[PDB]
């Protein structure tokens, strides 16, 4: 199965500045997230090969 | 027996006495819900629609200030997005009871946006942010507008505040009627009235008219005694409801006109800091609605013989003892008084 190396540590949002979530896998083909029981959106995502 | 009078013999043991007794306590508890239902639906839908109304429009005053900034100063964006959001988010904080200073609000307010209009605005190019900020009152740069925003906003956020503070208490009084546990004198007269006739083997006799009104006058003498301060609640939310959407909205224009002002003086300003450094409808529908209540505490032991089986014809009735041909004839109340007095001095004090 996938194992997770860099799960995603919870953020905090300070002064209004986005703050992205990480997430890396191996072996991994496709890593998405789930933000609030919701797929997020395609254009969202930024994947590293 | 310590409730059912015993005459002749009794069809009816201690125990079922007790039964009995509870039988009572539940359907006197369940008549009050049945007579506050309407009442406290009435109040409870007004309560949430109020509040998301003023949700709504806290939300569209901050969108319009925020369009305003992005169209009249994209210089001062995205910090003025982070005061703007904060202001109203404080704004909402106090609609909704929360503590929170206006004063305090407008202050903070201008202490944000003064520091980004010097660096973007006038000396273009984080330590040297609170000599800027404690240089806006010092040299008094907004002139009178903090004061103006402050009054303004001040004035309409109170009354508002008090509207849904006003709200939530006839909520909470109404939610306490049902729940207004009575005397034990009063549980064996409601046990004798309504039930002591099984334990003498009737089987469908209903209680006298008039017995039904004494045994009623005699234990809601306390609850009959709110009905003054009730019908004062009601006459003094509607001298109240007789004003936040125009000030909230029109902030963005005084806001600018404080931006252009302080922009007035820049010349003086950069060498001095360089050398120092459907409502009103929804609320008038609401009281004509709430009038229709006025007579609420004044009209409910006349619900509570009206809605239970009682022979009003006083002909062939239950007596509390025996089948007559004609018949011969407290600290949670004191609370709902203090908290509507003390709602109804504030209401006055308003308007
Ligand atoms: C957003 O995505 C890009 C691309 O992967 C990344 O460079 C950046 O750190 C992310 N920003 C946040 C707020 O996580």
């Amino acid at each position: 199965l996938p194992h997770f190396i860099e799960e995603p540590e919870d953020a905090y949002i300070i002064k209004s500045n986005p703050i992205a979530l990480r997430c890396k896998a191996r072996p991994a083909m496709q890593i998405f997230f789930k933000c609030n029981g919701e797929w997020v959106h395609q254009n969202e995502h930024v994947s590293e090969e | 027996l310590q409730v059912c009078l015993p005459k002749g013999p009794t069809c009816c043991s201690r125990k079922m006495e007790e039964k009995y007794q509870l039988t009572a306590r539940l359907n006197m508890e369940q008549l009050l819900q049945s007579a506050s239902m309407e009442l406290k639906f009435l109040i409870i839908q007004n309560a949430a629609v109020f509040q998301e109304a003023f949700e709504i429009v806290v939300r569209h005053a901050k969108n319009y200030t925020n369009a305003m900034f992005k169209n009249n100063y994209p210089s001062l964006t995205p910090q003025a997005f982070e005061f703007v959001g904060e202001f109203f988010t404080d704004v909402s904080l106090y609609i909704l009871g929360s503590d929170i200073n206006v004063d305090d609000m407008v202050n903070e307010l201008f202490d944000s946006l003064f520091p980004v209009i010097y660096t973007q605005m006038m000396n273009p190019g984080l330590d040297i942010n609170e000599c800027l900020r404690g240089a806006r009152r010092d040299l008094k740069v907004f002139g009178s507008f903090p004061k103006l925003i402050m009054t303004q906003v001040s004035k309409s956020l109170q009354v508002t505040r008090i509207f849904l503070q006003a709200l939530n208490l006839g909520i909470e009084v109404i939610n306490t009627t049902d729940h207004l546990k009575f005397s034990k004198d009063c549980g064996r007269m409601l046990t004798r009235m309504w039930y002591c006739s099984y334990c003498q083997g009737l089987m469908m006799v209903k209680p006298c008219g008039g017995y039904c009104n004494v045994v009623m006058q005699g234990c809601m003498a306390g609850v009959v005694e709110i009905d003054k301060y009730w019908r004062e609640y009601i006459l003094s939310l509607e001298e109240l409801v007789n004003d936040m959407e125009n000030v909230l909205l029109g902030l963005f224009s005084t806001i600018h006109d404080s931006i252009q002002y302080v922009q007035k003086n820049g010349g003086k300003l950069t060498t001095t800091i360089g050398k120092l450094c459907t409502l009103s409808s929804r609320r008038r529908e609401l009281i004509q609605k709430l009038k229709s209540f006025i007579n609420f505490y004044s009209a409910l032991p006349g619900y509570i013989c009206s809605h239970s089986p009682v022979a009003e014809n006083d002909t062939l009735c239950w007596n509390g003892q025996e089948l007559v041909e004609r018949y011969s004839q407290e600290p949670v109340v004191s609370q709902i008084i203090d908290k509507l007095k003390h709602i109804n001095q504030l209401l006055r004090t308003m308007s």
